């Protein structure tokens, strides 16, 4: 397939990369479970002029 | 270099009476290291989109 032809004569040919395929995916985070000052934020009138 | 002039004459030979046999080094490469570098992983890493 990568030679491109249908016979290969002799010889060492290189044909690709090769890895170990990744298991078991693992995501890390922070401990704190504190949510943002959401509200303080958008949930108020008193906006300051630009 | 040490400039100096020949005494030449149409009538004088100069002739060795002695000789040095002497060892010279002479050093030359012959080959590069056999590299080699991947497309698919170097321009992309183990990535599909790219
Ligand atoms: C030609 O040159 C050689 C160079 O070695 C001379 O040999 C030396 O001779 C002296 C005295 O004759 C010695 O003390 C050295 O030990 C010799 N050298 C070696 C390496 O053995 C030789 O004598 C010269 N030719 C003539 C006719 O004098
Ligand atoms: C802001 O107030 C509205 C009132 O309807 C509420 O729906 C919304 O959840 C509040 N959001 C925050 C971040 O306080």
């Amino acid at each position: 397939c990568t030679l491109k032809s249908f016979t290969v004569e002799k010889g060492i040919y290189q044909t690709s990369n090769f890895r170990v395929q990744p298991t078991e995916s693992i995501v890390r985070f922070p401990n704190i479970t504190n949510l943002c000052p959401f509200g303080e934020v958008f949930n108020a009138t008193r906006f300051a002029s630009v | 270099g040490a400039e100096n002039s020949v005494a030449y004459s149409n009538n004088s030979i100069a002739i060795p009476t002695n000789f040095t046999i002497s060892v010279t080094t002479e050093i030359l490469p012959v080959s590069m290291t056999k590299t080699s570098v991947d497309c698919t992983m170097y321009i992309c890493g183990d990535s599909t989109e790219c």
